[PDB]
Parts: C-alpha cells; structure tokens; sequence
DNA sequence: CCGGCACTGGAACAGGATGTATATATGTGACACGTGCCTGGAGACTAGGGAGTAATCCCCTTGGCGGTTAAAACGCGGGGGACAGCGCGTACGTGCGTTTAAGCGGTGCTAGAGCTGTCTACGACCAATTGAGCGGCCTCGGCACCGGGATTCTCCAGGGGATCCGG
DNA sequence: CCGGATCCCCTGGAGAATCCCGGTGCCGAGGCCGCTCAATTGGTCGTAGACAGCTCTAGCACCGCTTAAACGCACGTACGCGCTGTCCCCCGCGTTTTAACCGCCAAGGGGATTACTCCCTAGTCTCCAGGCACGTGTCACATATATACATCCTGTTCCAGTGCCGG
C-alpha cells in the first residue's frame, strides 16, 4: 500500500479526474470568498492544516454532536468513507464530491464501484475504496516523487468535503467517524452563500486573531467542465490554453530532478568551467562559522 | 499514625479517564506529586504578588488565570485558560 | 594620511564605552519597536515616559551581556570576531 | 507602526559590542542580534502588558516592566 | 655563517625516502644540528625562495613553505 | 511604491515591489515575513495565475493595485 | 439538608477544589480566598497532568509498556515545545536526557 | 582531486544556488551534443521541435518555480547527507526488502 | 502617666526603620504572625548590607574623584565585590554601565 | 495626593555615617531604595516559605537569620548575622 | 573522621557521565575539573541543606530539605516530595 | 585479534547511557563524599537514604547537563576532544563561574 | 613518435567477530482494588469589610512643528584574520589481566524523627497620641560643558645590522 | 678573497586622543517647615509552640560473599595544535543625508482619589462520606537463555598509475 502524497492543485486535480474517466466535470480556484460564482452545482473541498494537539487536549470529543447525523439511512444512502488508507484524503473528497451529485457522466470504474457500493456501511465502504488498483495508479500517477525518499511532528493537511446530497449541506471528513449535518439552506441561495458563510465561520474559529497563527488553508469548488459550456472564441482560447498548461504542468510535476541535476554538475564539472561559477554563485555568505568547500577534493587518506 | 495529603488519587483518575490501559507505578507517581505541587505554588506565587501589586486583598479568579498566563508559554496557557474558564463557568451556573 | 591600522579605533570603542553609560540604542527608534511589539498583544496601548526608560535599560544590559557571551565562545574558539554561530550557542548554553 | 526593527540600527549593535568587549563584528550577526532582541522584547513586553491587562489600566507602567522583568530573573534597579 | 641553502639539501637528501621532507623536519633538524632557527625561520622560507625556481628541490603536494620537498631528479 | 496582497481568509499584506521587480522576490520577501516556503504560494491577477520568470511590468500590475496568494501546498 | 457533594463534582472536574481551597487557605498567600480561584486553579492543575498523562501515556505505548515509569515522564516532557520551556529547570530522578533519533517525525493519519 | 563530490554534505552545493548556478543562458553555453544527450532525461512537455527538427527547451522550461523547488529539495537532501554510498548500499537494501514481503499481498491487491 | 513614646530603631540603636519593616512584614501576607525581634533583625541585615554597598560606593567615588554618589559607582561597587557580585549577578542597574574587561588576546602583540 | 514609602532619609543617615562628606544622587537614591526593597522582599519571602515548611505560622528571629544565611553568601552573611545578633541583643536588653 | 575522598567519584564514572552528555571524547584533565565542580555544586547544595535543617532543630538532612535547597538555587528535584 | 577502532565503542557507550537511566555514579562513594562535604558545617550529621538518593539524582543531571554544554562548545570549537577550556566557558555562561 | 612486461596504490567485497533486538519461560514484588474510619470537606447562616461603581481632578501621555546638528548610511583600500591545507606526535580510546571494593543480604543498637499534653509567654487587636516622616519650597555648591595646553598613544619613515651572490 | 640589495628591529617625528586646569552656569540635593498618619505605649486575650515525655524506626555500624567495575599497563592511531598560505570582508575614513532630539504648545485620557453601597467570603456550627492506611490477589516486567540480524573491522581481489626501449 503506497499511496503516495499528493500536490493540492487545481490542473493536478482536472487531469485526475480526466484518468478517472468523468468528462463533465472538474475544479476551480476561488479567490474572493466574498464574490458570487455562476453555476457551483457541486460540492467544495476544503484543505484545512490537521493537528491532533486539540483532540488531545479535548479527549472528551467520541459523544454524539448536535451536528452529528443521528440515523444510518441517509449514510448508508450517500458515499461516506473512514481514513483506513494513509494517504488517501484526497481521493476519499474527491469520490465523495462526486458519487454524492447526479447528472454526472461517470466513467465505467467508478460507475460499476458506485453501483456495487451502492446502500452500504461506511467502514466496509472505505476499506473496498482503498481496494482499487486503478484508484491507487491514478493517485500515484500525479503523486510527487520527491516524498518517497525522506524516509530513506510533520504538518499534515486533510481534506473535507462540502456537499448538498438532499437539499442540505453535509460535510464529510476522512478521519471524522460520523459526517455532521449544518446546512440549513433551502430558501433564496443556491448553497453557495451557506458554504462561504461556513468557510468563513471555518475560518473564524481557526484562528480568531491579526496574527498568521499557520494561515494554511485553500478551498476549491467541483465545477462542470467550462470547454462543453464555451462550445456550446476568446474563452474557448483560454481554457485550451489553461488546459494544455496545467497539463504540462502535471507532467512536469511527477518527474523527478535528481538524476538531472546530478548528471548537469558532473558534466559541468568534467568540462573544467565549473569551478569559476559555482565560486561566484555563493548564497550564504563567505567567513560565517559554515565549512563551505570540499568540491574538486577527495579527503580519502 | 497521621496522614500525608497527596494528589495520587486525582491523578490516577485523570490518567484513567485519558488513558483507561494505562498504569503508574508508584515511583514516577511521586514525580506527578511534585509536579502538581510545583505548579500550584507557583501559580499561587504569581497570584498572591498580583494581588499585593494591585492592592488587593483577596485572590479571584482573573488573579488566577492572569498567572496562568503569565507562567504558562504558548499554546499552553491558552488551553489552560480555556479550560479554567469552562470549569468556572459549569461552577457557577450549577 | 594618516589611518590607525583595524582594531585600535576599536579598542578605543570598547575602553571609551566600557568607561561611560550613556544609552548606546537611541530612544525614539527603539520605543516605536515597543510600541509595535506590544500591539500585537494589546491595541490602543499607551506607555510611560519611565517605563520605556526602564525597557531600554534593561535590554541594553541584556543584550551587553550577551555580547560579553559571545565575545567569549569566540575567544575559546581561537577567534576574535563575533558570529552568529558563537551568539547561538551562548543563547542555548543558557537556555534561551 | 511596522518594520520598525531596523531602528536597532547597525552602529547601534556596534556600541553594545563594543560595550561587551568586541574587537572585530561580523555582518550577518547584525541581523542575529536585532532577531534575538525581536524575542527579548516578546518575552518581556508580553509579560507587561499581562500586567496591564490584569490591573484594568490601559497604559503600562514602570512598575509593570519592572515586575516583568524580575519574574524572569532579570530584577532591575531605580525603578521601584 | 655558512648559507642555508646547503645544509638544507643535505637534511632533505638525509632522509633516504620516497616521501618528501616536511618544513617541520627541517626546523627540527636545525634546532638538533644547532643553527638559530626561531629568529630566522622566514629567512628560510625566503631561502627556498632562492632555490624553487633553481630546480635543485621540488615540492611534492604542499604549496609555498608549507608542504613537503623532494630532490629533483 | 506599495502593493496590497489578500488571501483566501480575506487576511491582507502590505509589499514593496518595484515595478521593473520580478514576483521571485515576491515570493522571497513573503518567505522572510511569514515563514512559508515560496514554492508553496502562486500569485493571482484580477483570477489569471501568475507565471513565473516574467517580471510586474509584463503583465501590467498597477501601484498600489491588490493581488491573491494561493497557497498550494501538500496534503492528505 | 440536601444531599452533599464535593464541589470539585459541582464543576465536573476531578482535581479536588476543596483541597485546593484549603491549601490556598493554608498557604496564606492571601487575605482573602475568592471562590472561583481554587475553581480556576484545579481546572488548570487537571489539564495541565492529563496532557502530562496523555504524552506519558502516548511514549509508554511507542515503549510497548502499559506502565507509566519516570523514563516516560521524562521523554513526554522533554519531547513537547510548550513543556520543556515550563519545565526548563526542573529535574526528573531516573529520568535521563533525550537521545539522538529521528523516528519522531512520523505524519500517521489513522482512524 | 579527480573525482566531482556529491556524496558529503562538505560540498558547497548544498550552499550554491542551482537557480543561479543553471540557467537558459548556462545551457545554451554548452556543447551540442551534450545538450542533446542531456535533454532525453527530461520530460516530454518540456522539449519541443523547431524549424530543424532538433530538440529544444521552452523559455519556462528551466527558469519555473517547479524547478527550483526541485533543486531546493536536492540541495537539503545534500544537507541530509542522502547521497553517500555508505547510506545508498541500506538504501538500496531497504528498497528491495519490500519486495520480499509484498509477494503475500500482491494476490488480494 | 505616658513614658517617651521613642522609636525601637532608637532602642535597638540602628539606623532603619524597625515600625515600617514590621508593618511591610505583616502586610506583606507571609506568615499569620510576625515575631517582636524578626523585623529588628531584619532591618538590621538590611542597614548592615546598604552600609557596606555605600561605603564601597564612596571609595569608588573617592577614586574617580566624585563627592556625589552616582549609579556608575554603584554599579563598580557591586560588581568590583566578589561577595556583593553573586549576591546580585542576576540583577540589572539603571545608568551603570559595566566593568572594562578586555582580555589579553584582544591587546594587540 | 498619597504619602509614598521609601527608605531615602535612611539610606541617607547610614550614608552620612559611613562617609560623612559624600553625597547621593538622585537614581542613586531610587537605585538603593529599589536594591533595598528587593532584598526585603527576597527575606520574607525566604522567611514565609522556611515558617510554611516547619508547619510555623508565625515568623521569628530564627527564620530570618536562616534566610539570610542561605541568600547572603560567606562572610558577607556571617557579618550580617553577627550585627543582627547584636541589634536583637540590644533591643532585648533595653 | 574520613579526609579527601573526592577521587570516590570516579574517572570511568565521569567518562560514563560525559557518555550520557553526548561526549564521545574526554581529555585527562577533564576529570579533575569535573570533580572540582562537582564538589563546588555538592558544597553549596549541602550547605543549604544543612541551614535548613538547623533552621528546623534537627541533625538529620531529610529527603525534603534536599529538595527545598534545590529548588532555592532553581535546580528543582521531581520524586522526593513536592 | 579482533578490536574496534576508537570512535565506535563510544558511540555505543553514549546510545546505552541515552536509552538507560542508571546511576552511573556508584552510591556508597557518593554517599561517603557528601558525608565528608557536610563536615565543615556540622559535625555529626545523619542523612537520609533518600537524601543522598536525591543530592546524587540532582548531581547526575548537573554533571549531564554541564558535559552537553561542553560537547556543544567543543563541536562550536571544530574539536572533538573535550577540554578544561570548554567547561569554564560553559560555566561562566551559565553564570556559575562568574 | 610510442606499449607488453614488471612495479605500485585504491575502491570494492567477503568473512569472522561483536553487539543488539526478538521469541518464550519464570517468579516476583509492586500495582490495583476492597475495607474501616475519621477527619477534612460540605451545607447553612451571619456579618463586616473589601471590592464594584459613579463622579471628578489633573498628571501625564500622545500628537504635532521648527531647527540643529549627532549620527546613520553609503562607497572604497586594504590589513589582517577567518578559513583551508599539511604535518606531527602525543594523548586518549580500546582491550586485557588484576585488584578493589561496590553491592546484596542478614543482625544489632540506638539516637533521633515524630506525636502528644500542659501552660506560658508571645503576638494579634483596639484606644490614645504623639513624633517622625512625607510633601512642598529654596538656595547654593557639585558637576556637565566649555576651551586651552600638555601629555600620551599610534603608525609610518629613516637607518644600523645580519646575509647570499660573482668574478 | 669583498663590493651589491633584501629583509629585520630600533628610534624619531607627525598626527590624533585624551588627561589636567580653570571658568561658567545650572539644577537638583539637602536642609527646613507644616502637617498628618501611623508607630508607640498601654492593656487585654487567645492560642503557637517550648518543653518534657513516650514511641518506634530507620540510620549507622559491622560482617560476610560474589562479582561488577576500577586500575594499570600496552599499543596503536587520529586529532588537536602549530605552521603556513590565501583572499576577501569588515575597519577605518570621507562624504552625504536624515531623522533624533530639544524645545515648545495643545488636547484629552485615563490614573488616581473620594464616596457609597452591596455582597461575598472568613468564621462558626454540625454532619457525613472521600480518601488514606492497611491488607491482599494478581500480572508486567526484570531476568535469563537461545537465535538471527545489523555493524564493524580487516584481509583479499580487480582496475588504474609509472618506468623501460629502436622500428
């Protein structure tokens, strides 16, 4: 079980959804919490920075809360998964934003996954999610190489998922054992003003104060894809463009640079002219306390 | 044979109610002691030279958690307060 | 001309400085730094003339001393110029 | 008020090392130094204005700073 | 009295070694021979000065006086 | 010469950047104020995504005008 | 008489406020006792030793022991930023000093 | 010395700017043939065709910010001390050992 | 009827005040009870030790040639003395300055 | 206004009686009076934790003379001592 | 009556010592000065010891006044009292 | 035959003494060195079983704690090797030499 | 101009030796839970002073503005010190045999820790009151600053003084 | 053999810093007066502990046995300490600039003061149950033993250097 860590981007997130198979969907960048967006039918997910010192210091966390959800229909009826993959937070959001809307063209893998999970138990349901070999490709394909080798505490972000599976908005958490129930909207908005104001209340809570206090947080809202909406051309323009350069950037992203790197010093090193710019190019300054050489040297005895 | 006034008791409770299969031996269950002691005399150190300084007679419990504030670093003494205040408030409206 | 070689104008720093006390950081830029320290903990706070004084003084002997520290650490490494290294180390000798 | 750390200026950070006996002073320790006086005053201004937010006043006195630094070991005499 | 340059030679060619002569070995071998040598030793810097760019003694790895000499061949 | 700079919480940061600056010193003087690494936030003009390597003038940032920093960072 | 309770109880704490009363009583720090303050004071008494506890409690479990010895005191207290700078000056008998490892960077995200 | 240091953290590449030290302008003062052998360790988005055919490199294909991470990265690595064989061979060691234990759960996976 | 209400330093015969200590030390709320002789023996310890600090003040004072105490004097006084120096080590003087320390290596050869 | 307690006429007099002829200045002055209400304080409050750890709740000679043997260090607390002993004695006669 | 017995405290003990310190390396004359200091740091812990238990009209140091001398010179003791 | 070279066995020495929290001083010496020390104040003095346990626990962190200070100055030092120089340094820092 | 045969050093690897973590089995002393009780915590009620609050005075803090430099900032030459490389030798780490005494276990004594009862003197509390100490004013001498010499410390220039080179 | 010219140590003089003397002014240190408030003196009363007596307990002394550890010696080796070299970076100095500071003025903010009251906790009484000392069952672990794995160290092996000589 790999399942390696995985870059929150928006291009990163479109072509991942592009390997699942989906072709009417995708993500978008908010940027003013306070502006309107035009058509935000699906649900928004929302890294937030997780520590445990709060649970720790608040033990007394396992009762049932008012927002708690109370009977096992509604649960058992939307897609609702536990944490049991290390690092599966981000695809456990992104299938809950997406086996919990309609009028989505799902592709065949994850149609016949909603089908078989259809009406079940959210322990079980999560372990059969974590059991998937093309979940974990697709996940691995856009994961980072660079992490695989530290191991060769630690600030973890996570995930949740805001979404109106029947009218009202629901949050789903990977690690929070039951789902939490505080969308009360239904009357003039369409769900979009309930979620900022939830963010913002999100936020409130986080840090209530001028000081940074760690300000690590980006929302992000599922959007049908804009390429059927232009078709049917500046703006056809401009999102083949976005969509070729995040692409790119994808490809990019998962290639590691150390066999690159090594091979660009060793070949500028064997040609001689090294040693002028490396002397040159010097960050930290010279006489600080720090033993800066050793380069053209071997210190074998 | 007179008795010895000691936290071990609360704090066995405490441990129980975070930890439930989880001991102390009666070895760093005095260090526990110590602590506690410590932390108290402090704690009431700070407030009764809050009191003196201000001129006043008598120890609140903005003297307390004032102290708390001030002894207590980071995060640490935030929680505290937090903690003290919720205790407080339960005290009184019940 | 006429240039004293590096180290006896400094020298003569030290014996001049060490032989007066005077306020060696100046008033006016050091209490703006402490009015906006101390506005990250309480908005709209006033401060006494003394209070300042006092805040001053007792940073200046901080901070004497810990150069005095410094000065040390780099004597015992064979060195006479001060390092941020040599200041790291007496601030966590100390337990700062 | 903001940036105003660079009060502290670099002669400034000259005479307290030439107080403390220093003959040659590096560069990067100028921005060591003000950083370590950025903690100082955190860890003194803080405890001070606890006080002044303990006696329902909004100014800080002398005295506050004074019993802020003698909590920490740093007693300080002419005062109080 | 007698020039440096001699006696030099004759304590590096003592050595009867591949590896070359340290200054050190030099100025220990002057202090056991009797020849002032902690008043004078930069005049012996300068006395390979007069002899590097002769050819008669080659430095091995070191550069300038520090390092070690060898006779050339 | 300042610029104004929001975040997704709505917190604001006041810049000096000059306008033949690039935003790598952008980012380089948000690293030293704040402590995140630079790598970790992308700057925003009126919603387009700042490109690295171009410089302010290139794409027409105003003085005093305000800006977005999303902050892309790892996770789950 | 209605039925009596430790106030301790009244406040849903477990640190005893009546002992803490007495002591502060006792301690004579003070004139005058106020009746929040011993409140106040057991709160933070109890959330300071059960976050000792838990930390214990937590090094314990990376030491598969289900005891807690002056070894785990130590490390929970040494370990954490906020109690080592309060506890700066304070020493543990059969404590020891941290060693030299690197497994405590460990990013688990479990149920 | 004969051989280039990569190994210990004494070398000073761990303090050397790689955003400075690599460049279009470095790249482009260098070998043809070099430049050519070098590029097919790159990845495909990156090199594109001209009006010759040959390879070559966008005006962000070096100068990105993902680079530059990249090389941060690599350069505390170096700090880390990662690079050297006595830590590569337990490296390699540790790497292949996974295999050894995921024969029983390749057949449910 | 009424003796000379006459002041317990007079009777004690020292200088401080025995009434003022004696009042600090009962509303200073350390112990329920204060004894008749702890506030003349402590005011006694306190005349014993500013008699000695200003008696080296004045020498200091008499060395730089000064008839007006001043916190510089002070300052040298308390540091100049072994036993005064850790009394007060951890304490910080207004307008004192400190003592010239330079050490042999910083003298030029 | 309200009348503020300082130890200046005294340290004055013991000034006079030490070095007749030297003066004081004014942060010389406040400088003293700060040194003196410290050690003050650092005494009782030795005294009050000595009395509070023998189960005492009064404070006699003893426990000062004990405090000022554990802060005052040498010769410098046995002269100290030796002049409270007299001033105790002297009063107690008289 | 027992004279100079400094050396009880002895150079593998204050090699294991410095081992625990993270030292790896010990010169000669460290374990003088380490002894030295040692007594030093011994002297004035047991000299506050004793002025405490004299303050109590008793001959026996307890465990307690260990502690209270300790914690006057903020090395405070955790597991011999409070 | 077969022996480590130096800079092994102590690092071994020092990951034990890391992972252990024994008495590295032994108690009877100990014990004998405070009776000596505490002569010179009062003569005929009895200590406690756990009042020489508690000096030799406070003692034995003092000492740990003054030999990290030491390893630190000497590693600021470019030294491995400890010397008197260090703990003088260490000392006068802390404020307990001066 | 140049390469098969006769020399080496240096990175890589294999095997023995050592230390340590892991898998079971012991028996054990210390930890966890039940019990008697007794004393300290809790419920009621009172009263008296410390504290909360309103109104007010003015001390002092904040804000602003005009000069005046004292001091900070910037630029350049360079001296010398920070850093690196090299060599050495001696001081320390590692190992082993030996001696020491530390540690464990049982025995015995007893001087002192700790608890208790009396009763006494010592300290808290309140009135009368009065002298010492605090607040405000005044003046005159001690010190900061000024300037002029005179002495002292720094650094570079001139020159006695030891030394290898060439007909 | 003895005239060249290079580098080393001493003194002298120019130049900047600072002591040393004397004048001037100014401002606060100490003395004095008025008041007021709290320290003295007297007396009473409540109880903290001083002291003598009893109990018991753990601290000291001593003995023996076992073996863990310290000691001393040997030997190797590698690390701290010169010694030298380099080179570049703060120091010192000159010029620019710039805002700190002294002085003044004004507004008002809240810090301190006085009065009023009110309610909150010390104090006392009585009841009762929470936790402490004690006893007892049980299991977590310190210990022991065997085994496999991770390091460490050294001895051996394969690949890259010179040095020779006539088509």
């Amino acid at each position: 079980k790999g399942w390696l860590e995985l870059e929150s981007d928006p291009g990163l997130f479109t072509l991942l959804v592009e390997d699942f198979g989906v072709k009417g969907v995708q993500v978008e960048e908010i940027y003013d919490l306070q502006s309107k967006c035009q058509g935000p039918v699906y649900g928004f997910i929302f890294l937030f920075k997780w520590i445990e010192e709060r649970r720790s210091r608040r033990k007394v966390s396992t009762l049932v809360d008012d927002t708690s959800v109370i009977d096992d229909d509604i649960v058992n009826n939307m897609f609702f998964a536990h944490q049991l993959i290390p690092n599966s937070s981000a695809t456990h959001a992104l299938l809950s934003v997406l086996l919990n809307c309609s009028s989505v063209d799902l592709g065949p893998t994850l149609s016949r996954m909603k089908d078989f999970t259809k009406g079940f138990s959210p322990e079980s349901k999560g372990y059969a999610i974590g059991n998937a070999p093309e979940l974990a490709k697709a996940h691995n394909s856009h994961a980072r190489p660079e992490p695989r080798h530290l191991p060769e505490t630690m600030e973890a972000f996570h995930f949740v998922s805001y979404v109106p599976i029947t009218g009202r908005l629901f949050e789903l958490d990977g690690l929070k054992v039951y789902p939490i129930d505080h969308g009360p909207w239904g009357e003039d908005e369409e769900w979009t003003d309930k979620a900022r104001r939830v963010i913002m209340e999100r936020i409130g809570l986080a840090t209530a104060g001028e000081p940074y206090h760690d300000i690590r947080f980006n929302l992000m809202a599922v959007v049908p894809d804009r390429r059927i909406k232009y078709e049917a051309e500046a703006c056809l323009k401009e999102e083949v463009e976005k969509r070729k350069k995040f692409k790119i950037d994808d490809q990019r992203r998962t290639h590691n640079y150390d066999e690159f790197i090594c091979t660009f010093i060793s070949m500028l090193a064997q040609e001689g002219m090294l040693a002028n710019l490396v002397e040159q190019n010097i960050s930290v300054r010279r006489r600080q306390g720090v033993s800066i050489g050793r380069l053209h040297k071997q210190r074998k005895p | 044979r007179s008795r010895k006034e000691s936290y071990s008791i609360y704090v066995y409770k405490v441990l129980k109610q975070v930890h439930p299969d989880t001991g102390i031996s009666s070895k760093a269950m005095g260090i526990m002691n110590s602590f506690v002691n410590d932390i108290f005399e402090r704690i009431a150190g700070e407030a009764s030279r809050l009191a003196h300084y201000n001129k006043r007679s008598t120890i609140t419990s903005r003297e307390i958690q004032t102290a708390v504030r001030l002894l207590l670093p980071g995060e640490l003494a935030k929680h505290a307060v937090s903690e003290g205040t919720k205790a407080v408030t339960k005290y009184t409206s019940s | 001309p006429h240039r004293y070689r590096p180290g006896t104008v400094a020298l003569r720093e030290i014996r001049r400085y060490q032989k007066s006390t005077e306020l060696l950081i100046r008033k006016l830029p050091f209490q703006r730094l402490v009015r906006e320290i101390a506005q990250d903990f309480k908005t709209d706070l006033r401060f006494q003339s003394s209070a300042v004084m006092a805040l001053q003084e007792a940073c200046e002997a901080y901070l004497v001393g810990l150069f005095e520290d410094t000065n040390l650490c780099a004597i015992h490494a064979k060195r006479v110029t001060i390092m941020p290294k040599d200041i790291q180390l007496a601030r966590r000798i100390r337990g700062e | 008020l903001r940036d105003n750390i660079q009060g502290i200026t670099k002669p400034a950070i000259r005479r307290l090392a030439r107080r403390g006996g220093v003959k040659r002073i590096s560069g990067l320790i100028y921005e060591e130094t003000r950083g370590v006086l950025k903690v100082f005053l955190e860890n003194v201004i803080r405890d001070a204005v606890t006080y002044t937010e303990h006696a329902k006043r909004k100014t800080v006195t002398a005295m506050d700073v004074v019993y802020a630094l003698k909590r920490q070991g740093r007693t300080l005499y002419g005062f109080g | 009295g007698p020039p440096v340059s001699e006696l030099i030679t004759k304590a590096v060619a003592a050595s009867k070694e591949r590896s070359g002569v340290s200054l050190a070995a030099l100025k220990k071998a002057l202090a056991a021979a009797g020849y002032d040598v902690e008043k004078n030793n930069s005049r012996i810097k300068l006395g390979l000065k007069s002899l590097v760019s002769k050819g008669t003694l080659v430095q091995t790895k070191g550069t300038g006086a520090s390092g070690s000499f060898k006779l050339n061949k | 010469m300042q610029i104004f700079v929001k975040t997704l919480t709505g917190k604001t940061i006041t810049l000096e950047v000059e306008p033949s600056d690039t935003i790598e010193n952008v980012k380089a003087k948000i690293q030293d104020k704040e402590g995140i690494p630079p790598d970790q936030q992308r700057l925003i003009f009126a919603g387009k995504q700042l490109e690295d390597g171009r410089t302010l003038s290139d794409y027409n940032i105003q003085k005093e005008s305000t800006l977005h920093l999303v902050l892309r960072l790892r996770g789950g | 008489r209605a039925k009596a309770k430790t106030r301790s109880s009244r406040a849903g704490l477990q640190f005893p406020v009546g002992r803490v009363h007495r002591l502060l009583r006792k301690g004579n720090y003070s004139e005058r006792v106020g009746a929040g303050a011993p409140v106040y004071l057991a709160a933070v008494l109890e959330y300071l030793t059960a976050e000792i506890l838990e930390l214990a409690g937590n090094a314990a479990r990376d030491n598969k022991k289900t005891r807690i010895i002056p070894r785990h005191l130590q490390l929970a207290i040494r370990n954490d930023e906020e109690l080592n700078k309060l506890l700066g000056k304070v020493t543990i008998a059969q404590g020891g000093v941290l060693p030299n490892i690197q497994a405590v960077l460990l990013p688990k995200k479990t149920e | 010395g004969e051989e280039i240091d990569f190994e210990t953290p004494g070398s000073i590449l761990v303090n050397t700017n790689l955003r400075a030290l690599i460049n279009s302008r470095t790249f482009h003062a260098l070998p043809s043939h070099f430049q050519q052998q070098l590029l097919f360790l790159l990845p495909e988005v990156d090199r594109q065709v001209g009006t010759d055919g040959l390879l070559r490199l966008s005006s962000s294909a070096l100068n990105n910010e993902f680079f530059t991470h990249a090389a941060q990265s690599w350069r505390e690595r170096l700090a880390d001390g990662e690079f050297t064989h006595e830590m590569q061979v337990r490296i390699r060691q540790e790497m292949e050992k996974e295999k050894k234990v995921e024969q029983w759960k390749e057949k449910f996976f």
